């Protein structure tokens, strides 16, 4: 029997799993076919049903000599090769609809189970489609690749936000968002992490600061975090608790000092306030830009808070860096019966809004000097319906838990990334060739490059990969070669 | 009239040779001063692969950022 | 503590045992009924959070910055006596709405002895893969069907399979007659 | 009528 199917079987499959010259081999054709009929083949009578069924044994037949081999591979590599050509299409078609996110999700899974029934439930078919999807996620522009990825982080965000906010509609989503992850997780190891990995930085960050840390950030990230290259995001919810410990050892350091206050006097003698909590953020894992900065703190704000802030800043001092404060943040707020949930600019005006009862805006601009663009988004809640101000600029009170934040503003992709990118790919290009037939281990190619800089290593090793995927440089394996 | 019942703010810490023996980032080892290839970890610091076999034999955290130090398996 | 004797470990071990010490030294129908209302209290928290909106975030922080003292309960009776409460509300959480529970079981898992309540998510996953054979077993039917004759709208039905070892269903909860009392598709 | 649009049923195994 193994020379009956070493001899019959095995060069039956090495033929027909060849491209032609156009590329596509008979099984390919017939595997294409079945995954395009099977929509129109779910009905007991009709011709398509009789299709899938030929087609079905046909399969589970050719592998069943199975548990490498030479019946397994071929027929690997042409599972591959469809799987490609399939989400390929698919991407070309359609990177710009509303829906991008969710079809693709259908996708993964309505493939997924062509292959179990086509060749059974086997270990490397599996990576064969984990393989096709990468290899076709590659073959893809640049500016598409950027918005694929815009399009994953803002489809976790506004997973995420809807499901926190709304009641049993959320629920309903989010065993859905736990189904899609692992679609998006094939991102791993390619290029795009790190542009994927930048934009959820940027979502991250203020879903962070309109909500406390809970248990969805964390449970998303312990399914999908060796994606993140550098580890960005772990770093941003890891700093959130290094600050209440912070708030623990600053609270004994005040009792400390007045225990030394009260026995210097018992020496000599012997001889209704507001709630606030201080947050630090490192700058190596927040993207906070230099026009979000408060610079003449006591002008801007009133005197017991800035006292409380003077107290914070003396003992960050002592305990070791300097604290650069933000407008960053969320208050609660009380105005008559109802409770309202602001942000730090909303309470700022709010506040100077105790004693005036007109607010005229060119005060306000002149005295910020901060963006008016932010001021105007903070005041459009607040001029909005149920708004406690109301517009005529002339601010005034028009005379339930209201929440009041500016909501998140998606980025929309238009190009400087693009830059950035050919740019480190020249560099490195030039870097290379200098060193010519003696190259160097990577990293003393990245350093060399982020020297010449004066950005992050993994940007200079997503470039190094792209160059190499476009076939310029080879890998000798500790030193890379140049051809 | 408004009042104040909580409030959070935020500010940032705003402030390079292969620090932990000093010579200069792409030249050579010390201890040895020349087979010591430099090290990349997650936490985004290059150091000499003598310098941090040694530093890690002794003590397991990034001696710069005080964070357990990952050797760097991406792109590899 | 923190305040009078400064950041250390050995005075946060005496705090924890004489909290155990405390609680020990109770009447048993005491012990039961503060094992229920931990239960309750869990179980309150967590629906609260999931049918709760706006202030839902509140009380899921409170609920993670409360979950510690409960883990006073490892090595007592008390932990036994608490896994079955648990059990029986977990079960109603369950089949009416999730991902918290999971979370929930990461840090209060050690309390339990006989590790119940995460037998009862193996066997829901175990439930999704029978399903996935089952899909498969039809279309093998059909195609040997096929076979054979050439040899010459619908309700969306999604079955929940549990064991018996650890899930509490009290026998006056059954069905027995399917026909009696369901529609003809169904029963098929 | 009424139409229904997804049922999950439940079972024990004993």
């Amino acid at each position: 029997g193994k020379t009956c199917w070493e001899a019959l079987v095995s060069p039956l499959v090495q033929n027909i799993t060849s491209p032609d010259a156009e590329g596509v081999s008979a099984l390919g054709w017939l595997l294409d076919q079945y995954l395009e009929q099977r929509e129109t083949s779910r009905n007991p009578l009709s011709r398509a049903a009789s299709f899938a069924s030929r087609v079905r044994r046909l399969c589970h037949l050719l592998v069943h000599v199975e548990p490498p081999s030479s019946s397994l591979r071929n027929i690997t590599q042409c599972w591959l090769s469809v799987v490609q050509e399939q989400v390929s299409r698919f991407l070309a078609a359609a990177w710009r609809a509303p829906d991008f996110v969710p079809r693709y999700c259908k996708l993964y899974e309505h493939l997924q189970r062509a292959g179990s029934e086509l060749f059974g439930p086997r270990a490397a078919f599996m990576l064969a489609l984990r393989s096709g999807f990468s290899g076709a996620l590659l073959q893809q522009s640049f500016l598409t690749a950027a918005h694929m990825s815009e399009q994953f982080a803002r489809y976790i965000d506004q997973q995420i936000q809807g499901g926190l906010i709304g009641g049993a509609p959320g629920v309903e989503m989010l065993g859905q968002l736990q189904r899609h992850l692992e679609p998006i997780m094939v991102l791993s190891g390619l290029e795009l992490a790190t542009t994927f990995e930048h934009f959820y930085q940027h979502y991250m960050a203020d879903r962070l600061l309109s909500f406390g840390s809970s248990w969805l950030e964390g449970a998303v990230l312990e399914q999908i975090g060796l994606c993140f290259p550098n580890r960005l995001p772990q770093l941003m919810l890891q700093s959130l608790s290094t600050s209440e410990e912070l708030q623990r050892q600053f609270h004994l350091f005040q009792l400390q000092r007045l225990d030394k206050l009260f026995l210097e006097q018992e020496d000599e003698e012997e001889k209704p306030s507001p709630a606030i909590s201080i947050l630090v953020l490192s700058p190596r894992c927040w993207p906070v830009s230099p026009l979000c900065y408060l610079y003449h703190p006591r002008k801007c704000l009133p005197t017991e808070f800035c006292d409380a802030l003077d107290r914070f800043s003396s003992f960050y001092s002592q305990s070791q860096r300097r604290l650069q404060w933000t407008w960053l943040g969320r208050a609660e707020l009380q105005f008559g019966k109802q409770i309202l949930h602001v942000s730090t600019v909303q309470m700022w005006l709010l506040l100077k809004f105790n004693q005036t009862e007109e607010v005229s805006v060119e005060t306000l601009l002149k005295d910020s000097d901060l963006s008016p663009e932010l001021l105007l988004q903070a005041l459009v809640p607040l001029t909005s319906g149920n708004g406690p101000l109301t517009l005529h600029g002339v601010l005034r009170l028009h005379e339930e838990a209201l929440w009041l934040i500016p909501p998140q503003a998606y980025l929309n992709v238009e190009r400087t990334l693009e830059q950035k990118r050919n740019l480190l790919s020249c560099l490195l290009v030039r870097i290379l060739k200098a060193h010519g037939e003696k190259g160097l281990h990577i990293d003393q190619l990245v350093c060399l490059v982020l020297e010449a800089w004066q950005c992050t290593s993994t940007d200079v090793l997503s470039c190094i990969l792209h160059l190499l995927g476009q076939g310029y440089v080879k890998r000798r394996p500790q030193i890379l070669m140049y051809a | 009239r408004f009042e104040v019942k909580k409030w959070n703010a935020v500010a940032l810490w705003a402030w390079d040779n292969c620090a932990i023996c000093r010579n200069h980032i792409m030249d050579l080892c010390i201890e040895c001063q020349e087979e010591c290839t430099v090290a990349w970890g997650v936490c985004n610091h290059a150091f000499h692969f003598h310098c941090i076999s040694r530093w890690l034999k002794t003590r397991q955290v990034c001696p710069l950022d005080n964070r357990e130090w990952e050797f760097q398996k991406y792109g590899h």
